[PDB]
């Protein structure tokens, strides 16, 4: 409980929890992103 | 050592390079840590520390032995405004302007703003007051340019609100550093001598209009002026530029005006 | 069009200030000389007085001496004419030796041998000098900062006319003691050592001269325009902050998101006018000794798009 | 992210553009209508460098040089690719380096300090105006500017500065040069004295700007006091800068031929120029 | 009281702020164009200073 | 995704607008500038030289 | 949590009219990508 | 699209347009401009 | 109802059909001008 | 890995969104300049000669 | 309220309601000049209708 | 002509200086295109 | 007092001193590009 | 010793978080090389 932000462990869990989600949705783009370029052109 | 290298291409001047880069990350360290001996740690908006302090820690506190018996002065130390700042939030989000609640110019706020500093006058090295009138010093005459003493004092709004009576000078540097502004109620205000500008007849004040002269704050003693009244009366007068813009009469004014 | 502070428009003039008296031997500080009004307008207008010690007199005669040598051989190169001494005043030079005499004294009087004499008494001038700039402040019981911000720039004044010239094994790659001269041989200099400006040093020294003048201008700027406060008093500011100190502070933290304080500002004067001899000291020292081709050097390190 | 006196100073207006539109602050930086026309030119200025160098086909920062259209295209447009790019970024160079100076501008009339700063920011435009602007504008052609690079814009100085034989030779060099001497000197000289009077011995009471002119006093006999020197330190890099901006200037335009030739006028004077003896004759 | 004036004039005012300055902008660089046509630059022009 | 509403409980909406509108701004201007560079998506040098303008 | 002062409609509201706003320049350039496809692919 | 009006309670509205009016104003020079700079759509050079 | 600039929503809804208004006449205005270089020296 | 909720107890939500946001963009802005460079890899060019845009 | 500005302003409106009268006069004279450099004008022209 | 100023009681001011606007822009177009009429003096063709 | 505009004698002395400075900086403008051209070409 | 000013259980709770990350730092970073060495050993 340093609490540095003042914010307490409740919020920071939502915030988490939106932050984790935004982060899966950038995520899950870029791996269809990645899907498509490996499709077009592996660089592998 | 001509083309002696020891590796590659890296050779004594490559070597001395390198080495300077290190040398020169460090110094800017060292540097920045000396600079943040003042203002820290950080504040939110309301007073609290901030969660961001930077990326550069506080230095080692160090000491300042003050002159004529002042006292100590250690840094990074804690650091008070110890006066009632009269802003107001205008918006709960950080980073925007706080709106005076009042009048911005007596309450000392935003350009017009001042320290509480040690309310003693500042001394020279010998231990006399630094600023004195040109009255009470010892010698002192205006050697050169027009003598602004008698001249008419003409505000940002081109009224005539009094005349030079006398002129405070630093008796060290041997510059004015005041003039003593006789108003129209018989008292006498300051006005520093980097906010005027003595015409060929006249003493035109573009910071403050006429109507503002009389709400210059005071000296406590005709003899001397202290570092806190030195504040007060510089805030005022230069808070004036950006508080009296409806007043003035300038064209530059009238297109910058809201 | 109002006043900006940059010339007083008025002058007061008290009686002379005849300075502290902490340990400063005062038989040997001298009297107050005029007051200048033309400096007035500007600074201060007294002159004087000025301490004359020990290191004083050796820094005057070697001084003395090196300017004598030099106008001498000035003269003689004029065939003691004073219409062709003013006509060729600049381009009159003490020339160092040839390159086939090395480091040896052997030269002839007329052909590098007056030069040995002359950089001697500059070389005793300028050491007796920096001492007395580091007595006088031990005097007064301040820092010895000018004394090593001094040492900066005699590690280039050393390098350029004692040091390199050592190292090269010739008294032919010094400096010569003339106005156009050292002009020559500043430019002969970057040309033998092929592009001087891919100097890494060189290029950090202008570095710190362009620092220089953007920090003085920047610096200058700033407490003229919080003069209006009592700025100018940085002293006072850095025992007790007023609001010139924190306006200064805002300005720049609010412009470039950093600043600095009262006494940290001239921590960065110091070191960034220190640097622009320290470096460029090493980057002349380099030249020759370790480099004898900077453009080529370049190459090899990526400066150059060749190679 | 506030100072611990920050707060206070923190009020509406001085804008010149605006209003409260953008006047807030981002972090310590205080935005204004022209922060955000500095960002945009800042950020665009530096992609189209960025992009510059893929064009170039080098990653190195130091073989990066955004060159300017050659002298063919004359004042005109040029490819992105050969010359094109250079303009855009000498564009949003000049719209950042004005916005800046405008920004700083906000930024006086806020704290009621003096413009001595942002005056002080546009000598150096104009003297960068003076490279990439005026000096190619008389010449009539954009080649003439130097390059965007870290190592190839010191070929255009070097190679210019060859055109005129041995540059050093300019007087209005000399000039220059011996201001942006003296203003180090100044300033190593300004820097050592405040922190050797805040800084002194060990134990020693922190000294007073009288022992600061006792010291220059005892040492070259003459103290042009604290107010002084930082109108030395402005004057001085103002001068150095209007000098070195009218050196160019007229280089090129007004002098064509070796800078060494200029100097023979002296020895030409109609009362030595045939005396026998010295150095030229 | 005219909205639809009001905000043609506040555009109006911005644009005409842009092309004062453009067109000062303009005004130096033909300045300097027609000193430098004045002057025998084309007569005796320096070399590239830069690579092509 | 339905709780993204709460980057403004955050962000101030004044200050992400402009920080927003000067992204997209210069986001567009690199990209156009990107295309002119290369010779081909050069549109206006594609209908050069496909109506002969030359 | 409160940091802007938006209470959580207020911000669910600015945040639907940001994002129609969104959706609203997304499916210009989604036009404009078919536009400049058909004109000239890129892959 | 139906609440954009929402956003002159955001920003408000002269100084909006004063800031519109200049980068319009700037947009359409900076467009003319890279017509001029190709060989093609400089009309100042085709006339003649 | 944020009310950053105090304007009420009503003046909102009037002002923005006033600005959209003088959108939509400039965006016409434009169209026609890029129609009429089109015409005179088309682009694609 | 369950606790790294408590990263908002230490860094300041408003500085970190910033400064993810910054670092997202140069970092993805960096990524496509370094496949712009090479000629495999720029699509730009990919399709010009595919397609026979030289000509 | 300013007398300078209040001055300069009406002479401004004048000059600018002059400018855009002249420029959109211009406007349609460059819209019948495109329009003849497009139109086959140049290929086939009439002779001169009156003695010059 | 000391009393010149008597001619803003005979002629209203503001009406003036906007009629004096027009007359001026359109001088000045007037005096630069007879400069363009002439094939000196025409810089639009001297520089090219 | 002729009064036919209605402005009072200080007012016309007021905003004849403005018109008449105004009409000495344009008059010295164009003196200056007058002198411009006559640099550039002379006309007599 | 107290300069950050946490205690240690506060210390504690960190320290396995702080290294909760590094593992799974470390996890992705060897699964990184174990592909990469797959792909194009450099032994
Ligand atoms: C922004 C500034 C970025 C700096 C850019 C430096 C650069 O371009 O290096 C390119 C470099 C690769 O260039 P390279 O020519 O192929 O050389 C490959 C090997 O380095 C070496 O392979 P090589 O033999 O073929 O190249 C010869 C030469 C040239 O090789 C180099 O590129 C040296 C680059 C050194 C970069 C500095 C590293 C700093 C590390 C601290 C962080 O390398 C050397 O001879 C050694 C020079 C370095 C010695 C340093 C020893 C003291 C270090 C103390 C700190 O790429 C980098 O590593 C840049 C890293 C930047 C990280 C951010
Ligand atoms: C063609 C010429 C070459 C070139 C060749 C050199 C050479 C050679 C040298 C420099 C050096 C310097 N060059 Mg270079 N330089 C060129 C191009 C440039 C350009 C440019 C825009 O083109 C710039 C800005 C610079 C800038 C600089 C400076 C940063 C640096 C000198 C610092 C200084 O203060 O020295 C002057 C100060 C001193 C020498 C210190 C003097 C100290 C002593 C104690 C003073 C004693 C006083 C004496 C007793 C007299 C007393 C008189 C009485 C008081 C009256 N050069 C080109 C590429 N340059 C120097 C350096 O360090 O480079 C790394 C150097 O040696
Ligand atoms: C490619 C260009 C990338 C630029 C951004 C690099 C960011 C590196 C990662 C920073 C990080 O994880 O911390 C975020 C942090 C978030 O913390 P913060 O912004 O609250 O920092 C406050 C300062 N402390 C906590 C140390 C007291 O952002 C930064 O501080 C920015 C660091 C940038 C360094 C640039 C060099
Ligand atoms: C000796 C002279 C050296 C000259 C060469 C370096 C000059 C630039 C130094 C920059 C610097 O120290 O900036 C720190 C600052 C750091 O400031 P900041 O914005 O991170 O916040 C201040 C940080 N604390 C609170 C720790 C003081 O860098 C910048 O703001 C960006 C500068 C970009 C370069
Ligand atoms: C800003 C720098 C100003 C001062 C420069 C001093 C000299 C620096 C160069 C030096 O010594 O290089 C050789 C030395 C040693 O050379 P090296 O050969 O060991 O390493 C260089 C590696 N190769 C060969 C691949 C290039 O270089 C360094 O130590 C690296 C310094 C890199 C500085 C790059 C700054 C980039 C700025 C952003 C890009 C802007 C483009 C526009
Ligand atoms: C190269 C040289 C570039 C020089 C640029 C100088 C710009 C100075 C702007 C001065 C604005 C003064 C003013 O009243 O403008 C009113 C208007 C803005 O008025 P406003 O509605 O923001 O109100 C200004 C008054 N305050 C903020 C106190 C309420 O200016 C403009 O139209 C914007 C300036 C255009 C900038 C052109 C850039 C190209
Ligand atoms: C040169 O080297 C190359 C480029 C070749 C190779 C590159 C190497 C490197 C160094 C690569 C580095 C990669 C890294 C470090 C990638 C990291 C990516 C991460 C961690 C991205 C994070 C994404 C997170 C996102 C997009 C989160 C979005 C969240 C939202 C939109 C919701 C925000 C709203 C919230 C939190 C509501 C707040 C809650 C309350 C209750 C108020
Ligand atoms: C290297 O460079 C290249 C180009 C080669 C490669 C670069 C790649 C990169 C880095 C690309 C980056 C892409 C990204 C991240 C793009 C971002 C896109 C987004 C997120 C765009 C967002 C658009 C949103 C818009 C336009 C929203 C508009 C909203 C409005 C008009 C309404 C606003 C008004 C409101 C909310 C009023 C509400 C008020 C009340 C009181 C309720
Ligand atoms: C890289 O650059 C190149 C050139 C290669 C490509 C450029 C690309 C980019 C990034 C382009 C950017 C385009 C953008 C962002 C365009 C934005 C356009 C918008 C949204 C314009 C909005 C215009 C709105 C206006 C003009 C509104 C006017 C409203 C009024 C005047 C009030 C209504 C009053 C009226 C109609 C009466 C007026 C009175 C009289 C007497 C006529
Ligand atoms: C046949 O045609 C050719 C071309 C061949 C020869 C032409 C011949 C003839 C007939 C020429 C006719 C010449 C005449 C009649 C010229 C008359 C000139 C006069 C009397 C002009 C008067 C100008 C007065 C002006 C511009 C007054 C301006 C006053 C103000 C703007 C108010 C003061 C405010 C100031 C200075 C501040 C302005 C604000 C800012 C922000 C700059
Ligand atoms: C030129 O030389 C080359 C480059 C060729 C070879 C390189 C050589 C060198 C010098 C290599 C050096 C390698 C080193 C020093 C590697 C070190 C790596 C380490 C130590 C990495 C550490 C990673 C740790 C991470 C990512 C930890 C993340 C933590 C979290 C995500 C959780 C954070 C949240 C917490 C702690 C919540 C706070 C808790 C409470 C109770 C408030
Ligand atoms: C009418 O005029 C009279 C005759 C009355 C007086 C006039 C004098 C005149 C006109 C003087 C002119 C002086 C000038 C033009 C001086 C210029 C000096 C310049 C430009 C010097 C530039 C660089 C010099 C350097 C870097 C010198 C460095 C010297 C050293 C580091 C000392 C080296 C020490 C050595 C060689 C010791 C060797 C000796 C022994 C015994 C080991
Ligand atoms: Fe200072």
């Amino acid at each position: 409980d340093l609490g540095y932000t003042g914010l307490t462990d409740e919020q920071a869990q939502e915030l988490h929890s939106v932050y984790m989600s935004g982060l899966w949705l950038f995520s899950a783009v870029a791996i269809v992103a990645h899907l498509a370029v490996y499709i077009w052109r592996p660089w592998f | 050592m001509v083309g002696v290298t020891a590796f590659g291409n890296f050779d004594l001047a490559s070597l001395a390079i390198y080495s300077f880069w290190i040398f020169l990350a460090g110094l800017i360290y060292y540097l920045q840590t000396e600079n943040m001996r003042e203002g820290y740690p950080l504040e939110n908006e309301d007073g609290t520390p901030a969660a961001n302090q930077g990326p550069f820690p506080l230095p080692k506190p160090k000491t300042f032995i003050l002159p004529h018996g002042r006292g100590t002065l250690t840094v990074p130390g804690p650091e008070s405004e110890d006066r009632p700042i009269a802003l107001a939030r205008t918006a709960v989000s950080e980073g925007f302007p706080h709106a005076p609640t009042g009048d911005p110019m007596k309450d000392g706020v935003g350009p017009a703003s001042w320290v509480a500093r040690r309310d003693l006058p500042e001394l020279d090295g010998h231990g006399h007051n630094k600023i004195k009138p040109m009255k009470a010093a010892a010698g002192f005459h205006v050697s050169a340019g027009k003598n602004p003493i008698g001249l008419p004092v003409r505000g940002c709004d081109l009224e005539i609100a009094g005349k030079v009576v006398d002129i405070w000078v630093d008796i060290p540097e041997q510059m004015a550093r005041f003039l003593e502004v006789e108003l129209k109620d018989g008292s006498t205000r300051l006005l520093p001598m980097q906010m005027v500008k003595v015409q060929s007849n006249r003493v035109h004040v573009n910071a403050l209009s006429s109507d503002l002269f009389a709400g210059i704050p005071t000296i406590k003693s005709p003899t001397e002026v202290t570092l806190l009244e030195e504040d007060k009366i510089c805030g005022y007068v230069a808070g004036g530029l950006m508080y009296a813009a409806p007043k003035r009469k300038s064209v530059v004014a009238a297109m910058l005006a809201e | 069009a109002e006043y900006q502070n940059i010339f007083s428009q008025v002058q007061v003039r008290g009686p002379a200030d005849l300075g502290m008296t902490e340990d400063v031997n005062l038989a040997n500080r001298s009297g107050v000389g005029p007051f200048s009004t033309l400096l007035g307008w500007f600074g201060n207008a007294q002159l004087g007085p000025i301490y004359l010690g020990s290191l004083g007199v050796l820094s005057l005669f070697s001084g003395l001496m090196w300017f004598f040598t030099i106008g001498i051989w000035f003269w003689y190169q004029a065939g003691w004419n004073p219409a062709v001494f003013l006509r060729d005043l600049f381009f009159f030079s003490l020339e160092p030796p040839a390159p086939e005499y090395g480091l040896s004294f052997a030269a002839p009087l007329k052909e590098g041998g007056l030069w040995l004499i002359a950089s001697f008494f500059m070389f005793v001038a300028v050491w007796s000098w920096w001492g007395r700039t580091y007595l006088r402040a031990q005097a007064l019981g301040m820092g010895k900062h000018t004394a090593w911000a001094f040492l900066s720039a005699i590690w280039l004044w050393m390098v350029l006319g004692f040091i390199r010239p050592i190292l090269m094994g010739s008294w032919s790659e010094a400096v010569p003691y003339g106005i156009f001269s050292h002009l020559d041989w500043t430019n002969n200099f970057s040309l033998v050592h092929g592009n001087l400006f891919y100097n890494p040093f060189h290029g950090l020294s202008i570095a710190f001269l362009y620092g220089s003048a953007l920090l003085f201008a920047m610096h200058g700027a700033t407490i003229l325009a919080v003069s209006r406060f009592g700025g100018e008093r940085e002293l006072e500011q850095i025992a007790d902050r007023g609001t010139a100190a924190e306006r200064a502070a805002l300005f720049w933290r609010w412009t470039m998101g950093f600043n600095a304080t009262m006494e940290g500002i001239h921590r960065w004067a110091i070191w960034m006018a220190v640097l622009v001899t320290l470096t460029g000291g090493i980057g002349i020292l380099l030249s020759g000794t370790v480099v004898d081709n900077w453009y080529v050097w370049g190459q090899n390190h990526g400066m150059a798009p060749l190679n | 992210a506030l100072l611990s006196f920050e707060r206070k100073y923190r009020v509406p207006g001085g804008t010149l553009v605006g209003g409260n539109l953008f006047d807030f602050w981002v972090g310590p930086f205080y935005v204004g209508f022209f922060g955000v026309a500095t960002f945009f030119f800042a950020a665009l200025g530096i992609i189209l460098i960025a992009w510059s160098a893929v064009l170039q086909g080098t990653w190195n920062p130091q073989l990066i040089s955004v060159y300017p259209p050659a002298l063919e295209y004359g004042l005109g447009g040029a490819p992105l690719a050969k010359g094109g790019l250079w303009q855009i970024i000498t564009i949003c160079a000049t719209g950042a380096f004005v916005s800046w100076a405008l920004r700083e501008v906000e930024i006086c009339r806020k704290l009621g300090i003096g413009y001595h700063i942002p005056f002080a920011f546009a000598f150096a435009i104009l003297a960068y105006l003076t490279l990439v602007l005026f000096r190619p504008v008389m010449m009539g052609a954009w080649g003439y500017a130097f390059p965007y690079g870290i190592w190839t814009h010191l070929d255009w100085v070097s190679n210019t500065g060859y055109t005129y034989g041995n540059f050093h030779y300019n007087p209005a060099h000399m000039i220059a040069i011996s201001f942006f001497f003296t203003n180090a000197l100044a300033l190593a000289l300004h820097g050592a004295l405040v922190l050797s009077a805040a800084n002194p011995e060990k134990g020693k009471e922190m000294r007073t700007p009288d022992h600061e002119d006792t010291f220059f006093r005892d040492l070259v006999g003459y103290s042009i006091g604290t107010l002084g020197i930082h109108r030395l330190g402005l004057l001085l890099s103002l001068s150095a800068v209007f000098f070195s901006a009218l050196c160019m200037i007229i280089t090129g335009t007004i002098w064509f031929d070796q800078w060494v030739d200029w100097w023979q006028w002296w020895v030409k004077l109609p009362w030595w120029a045939n005396i026998p003896g010295g150095i030229n004759g | 009281t005219n909205l639809r004036l009001w905000v043609a004039f506040q555009m109006m005012k911005g644009a005409g702020w842009a092309g004062g300055v453009f067109f000062g902008t303009l005004l130096l660089i033909g300045f300097f164009r027609v000193v430098g046509r004045m002057l025998p630059i084309q007569e005796n022009q320096a070399p590239a200073p830069n690579i092509t | 995704m339905s709780k993204f509403y709460k980057i403004w409980m955050i962000f101030d909406p004044r200050r992400v607008f402009v920080a927003q509108g000067v992204f997209l701004f210069l986001l567009a201007v690199m990209i156009h500038l990107i295309l002119l560079s290369t010779p081909s998506y050069n549109w206006l040098e594609i209908s050069a030289a496909k109506y002969n303008r030359v």
